[PDB]
């Protein structure tokens, strides 16, 4: 998705979009694949890798279904 | 704070200053304000490399001074730094299109220059610090770190070359502005922008004002480098960010809403007491058979108007910035230019337009808020009309464009599997403007499988007048959050 | 009589009582976060492994008590090292093979190594060779005879543990080229104890099929036998979902496949058998010893048993706090009743 602009084209299933150019493929819910992403830092530019940059970000939210309100964005809002 | 302190009392515990001078990796790289700022809040996250506000900027700012790239430099890639939402994103060919942008953009490699022995440093510096990545899709299908060696690193060495930091903007931008440009969404605008120097920065007021009405923003500029312009400002509880590059006196780019970056504008601003030259006029095309208001933006335009055979009218008002014309065309459709002032006018006679796009036709909105700390990501979409032109090629590479033109919107399914998940019921809507709103983020109860209000969208606009078949499509993907963010995408 | 070991974010190993269909023990390791990734479980089902710490260490726990007997730091000053999924303990309980993804780190630089497979002694946690190992290797795992060992790479490298050389690459990135497309795969999780059976789903496409022809794209099953040796691939369906990892059952007449779905498989057909939707997403799969019950786990906090033949789900046993297993490894073992 050159259009796609800050997405991954990196399709395990992947982030913004998955392989087959949908959503349905990507995890349901999004919280069930959030740290299969993370852990592994599979997408490190859309998704806080805890393998190295970001070991403490889902501290305080081990069950991610009730507690994803305590992941942070990594960027500190701004342009 | 100054840069040069920062670089010996911060940078200096780990950075060696080799007897030449320059300093070991900082010496070796240039890179724009926003990758000098991705650079430096690594040192501070991943290293502790401990920095108050004022030495952060200073160091920032200084790098950005010394050794930043031309504006010709940073050509084709501009969209990166813009936070432009309508763009395309690749490499130049497929290996490192998927090599080097499969993650963030290609643009932020391009955005980049370095010596063959820094970009060799770069790319272990990707695999040490990601060490899956040669794990990943497009990685794990090849000899990724042999690749990297013989093929990859060679080519940033060849293709980005270290090169020389240009001089810094040495002028007073200090004045008055007249500009000109539009916002999606909204419209066309004009206004003024006025500088004023203070120290090593500059006061900065932006005025928008559109048909309906103006509003005045104010805040704090500079120019960093060459000429890359930085400068954030607000109004009551809003604040916008400014992204233009400075060149021969006139600015160029986009601003956009500090808190949503995907609203925003572009704009070009000259000097007041310039001599005659035309910014922009809007709107740029004329109804034919039909008196219409158009508003020239431009320096020293005054009312001398010559017009063409199709064309008749005259001046209504003029100074500040903007000639106010009444026109209207009569005769065959197609490309009609005027001068006012010695400057030259373009605009395009149509009856109808012979189909409509949306603009962008392929994109993301992000769901959010519901408690969380991450807002929601909306997409505005814009109907651009169009003429087949000469060869009539309904959709070809030589059409004439028309300008945005009032729709109805709406959103649906995009395929039968969207249907049946009911996505457009749940992933959100667009109102009348064209702007599409996302919904909650979290896992929706509601839903099978308890899923997001994710969706796979189809957006659908509709325009006016004249056989009325006007009606286009965009493939909007209604996704997930985003939890790492940067400078640059 | 099965059991379950099962990582749970930030730092704890639980025992799940597959009967009971309950915890058994929580056990919980220091400097362990943000979550274990491939516990092992030694033979008699008292002792465990796990690497832990963002790969980069490896603690041995004592399943019933729960203290922590060892540690092992793979990483050093100079050297950041990544186990990755990469660790596995030999059949006769001796020995350790640990993956080792390093990074050297210089003063403003960092200069990737070698990957490395490392072999410990379990019972002291002594480091006793260190050989390179090809890159881009997942799961490592015992012949069951401990003669050699196996990486899951861009090809099945076939390793002498005791020479610390590569004898042997079983094909894969190459497998069947004139019919079918570079097979892609993801597994990352170790579960093959039941069936002494390393296996993953694969995907590629027919050459001779329009690539925009959805025909074209068929999924594959990969097993290594890790007792006779042997790895067999072949397609099983025409691919219409994906799963994240299989199982192959005891009698190595099955494998289940999951994600979205449920699907068993039929490996003396090399056909579907029947296929089940998932209330969420899934990430593992294990059998049970009898081979009548397919556990699910990883991606959330809770581990899904269902009927091997009807694939009807049986119960649920959730973690405590319902702590995420993200993608971290889940195994089975058992203790004489
Ligand atoms: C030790 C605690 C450091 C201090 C103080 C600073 N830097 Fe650094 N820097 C350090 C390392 C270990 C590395 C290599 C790994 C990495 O994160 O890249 C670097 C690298 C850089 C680079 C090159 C990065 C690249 O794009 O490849 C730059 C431009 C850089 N460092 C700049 C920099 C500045 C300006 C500092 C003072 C504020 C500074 N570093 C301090 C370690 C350390
Ligand atoms: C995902 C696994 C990535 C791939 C593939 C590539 N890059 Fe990357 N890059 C990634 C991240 C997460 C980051 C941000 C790191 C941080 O915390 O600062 C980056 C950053 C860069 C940069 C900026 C570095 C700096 O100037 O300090 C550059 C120049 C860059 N990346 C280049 C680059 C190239 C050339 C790649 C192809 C080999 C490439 N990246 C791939 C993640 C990923």
């Amino acid at each position: 998705m050159n259009a796609l602009v800050g997405c991954t084209t990196s399709f395990d299933p992947g982030w913004e979009v998955d392989a087959f150019g949908a959503v349905s493929n990507l995890c349901q819910p999004m919280e069930a694949d959030l740290y299969g992403c993370a852990d592994p830092c599979w997408w490190p530019a859309q998704v806080a890798d805890t393998l190295n940059t970001y070991p403490n970000w889902s501290a305080g939210a081990d069950d991610v279904m009730q507690d994803w309100r305590k992941l942070q964005s990594v960027f500190p809002e701004t342009k | 704070v100054t840069g040069e302190e920062v670089l010996q009392n911060a940078c200096a515990a780990c950075h060696v200053q080799h007897e030449d001078g320059r300093w070991e990796r900082i010496d070796a790289a240039r890179k724009t304000p926003e990758g000098w700022d991705m650079t430096v809040t690594r040192m501070m996250r991943n290293h502790g490399v401990a920095l108050e506000p004022e030495e952060r900027a200073a160091i920032v700012r200084h790098l950005s001074d010394t050794r930043g790239l031309s504006l010709a430099e940073t050509e084709e890639r501009r969209y990166i730094l813009e936070r432009e939402p309508v763009a395309w994103d690749e490499g130049p060919d497929t290996s490192m299109t998927q090599t080097c942008g499969r993650c963030h953009s290609y643009a932020r490699v391009a955005l980049q220059r370095r010596t063959p022995e820094d970009w060799k440093h770069l790319v272990n510096f990707h695999l040490g610090q990601f060490p899956t990545l040669e794990y990943q899709a497009l990685a794990r299908d090849r000899d990724w770190w042999g690749i990297a060696q013989a093929e990859i690193i060679p080519f940033l060495a060849r293709t980005y070359p270290l090169g020389e930091a240009p001089d810094a903007y040495a002028d007073d931008a200090s004045g008055a502005y007249v500009l000109a440009g539009r916002q999606p969404g909204r419209g066309d605008y004009t206004g003024r922008l006025v500088l004023k120097k203070a120290g090593e920065d500059y006061e900065v007021t932006m005025t928008l004002d559109f048909a309906d009405g103006s509003r005045s923003f104010s805040g704090t500029g500079r120019i960093l480098g060459a000429g890359e312009w930085r400068a954030t400002l607000s109004d009551g509880t809003v604040t916008i960010r400014q992204i233009f590059a400075l060149q021969d006196g006139r600015f160029s780019g986009r601003w956009h809403d500090a808190d949503s970056d995907v609203i925003g504008g572009r704009l070009a601003a000259v000097k007041a007491d310039a001599a005659p030259q035309v910014l922009a006029v809007a709107p740029a095309r004329l109804k034919i058979g039909e008196e219409t208001q158009l508003r020239v933006a431009g320096t020293g335009l005054g009312s001398d108007l010559t017009l063409p055979e199709g064309v008749a009218g005259s001046v209504e008002s003029a100074g500040n910035g903007v000639t106010v014309l009444k026109l209207t065309a009569t005769g065959t459709p197609g490309p009609v230019s005027l001068e006012l002032g010695g400057q030259k006018v373009d605009l395009v006679a149509y009856d109808r337009p012979d189909r409509i796009s949306i603009v962008p036709d392929l994109t993301i909105a992000r769901i959010g808020g519901n408690g969380g700390p991450i807002p929601k990501v909306p997409a505005q979409f814009e109907a651009m009309g169009w003429l087949n032109g000469p060869d009539g090629q309904p959709g070809t590479g030589d059409d004439i464009a028309l300008g945005a033109f009032p729709a109805s919107w709406a959103t649906d399914n995009f395929d039968e599997e969207a249907e049946k998940m009911q996505d457009a019921k749940y992933a959100g809507s667009i109102d009348d403007t064209g702007l599409f709103t996302p919904a909650e983020a979290g896992p929706n109860p509601e839903r099978p499988m308890q899923t997001n209000n994710a969706g796979n969208l189809k957006v659908i606009a509709t325009v006016d007048a004249e056989g009325e078949p006007l009606s286009a499509e965009a493939h909007l993907y209604a996704t997930v959050q985003r939890f790492v963010d940067a400078p640059i995408r | 009589r099965d059991y379950i070991l099962a990582p749970a974010r930030p730092d704890k190993l639980v025992v799940i009582d597959t009967e009971k269909m309950a915890v058994d023990k929580v056990i919980t390791i220091a400097d362990a976060g943000p979550t274990p990734m491939v516990p092992m479980v030694a033979p008699g089902g008292r002792i465990a492994y796990a690497t832990v710490n963002k790969s980069e260490s490896l603690v041995k726990i004592d399943l019933v008590t729960g203290e922590t007997l060892g540690r092992i730091d793979l990483s050093t000053p100079e050297e950041r090292v990544k186990s990755l999924f990469g660790a596995a303990l030999s059949p006769d309980g001796k020995t350790l093979a640990i993956y080792e993804s390093p990074v050297r780190l210089e003063l403003t630089h960092f200069e990737v190594q070698p990957t490395r497979v490392a072999l410990y002694d379990a019972e002291t946690l002594s480091r006793r060779k260190a050989f390179e190992a090809p890159r881009q290797i997942t799961m490592l795992a015992w012949a069951r005879d401990g003669s050699k060992l196996y990486g899951l790479g861009r090809d099945l490298h076939v390793m002498d543990p005791e020479a610390g050389t590569l004898v042997e690459d079983k094909p894969i990135q190459s497998w069947e080229a004139e019919t079918y497309a570079q097979p892609d795969v993801l597994a990352v999780w170790n579960q093959h104890e039941s069936s002494g059976v390393m296996a993953t789903p694969f995907y590629t496409a027919r050459k001779d099929i329009d690539p925009a022809d959805p025909t074209a794209y068929r999924t594959g099953l990969l097993t290594m036998d890790l007792e006779t040796g042997e790895m067999a691939m072949r397609e099983v369906r025409i691919m219409d979902v994906f799963y994240f990892s299989t199982a192959v059952n005891p009698a190595k007449t099955r494998a289940f496949g999951a994600y979205n779905v449920l699907e068993s498989f039929d490996l003396e057909k090399n056909a579907s058998i029947k296929r089940v939707p998932l209330p969420h997403s899934y990430y593992s799969v294990n059998v049970s010893t009898d081979g009548s019950t397919v556990w699910l786990g990883g991606a959330l906090g809770d581990l899904a048993a269902y009927d091997a033949e009807t694939l009807e789900k049986k119960g649920q046993v959730d973690l405590p706090g319902n702590a995420s297993m993200s993608l971290a490894s889940v195994r089975l073992f058992t203790r004489d009743e």
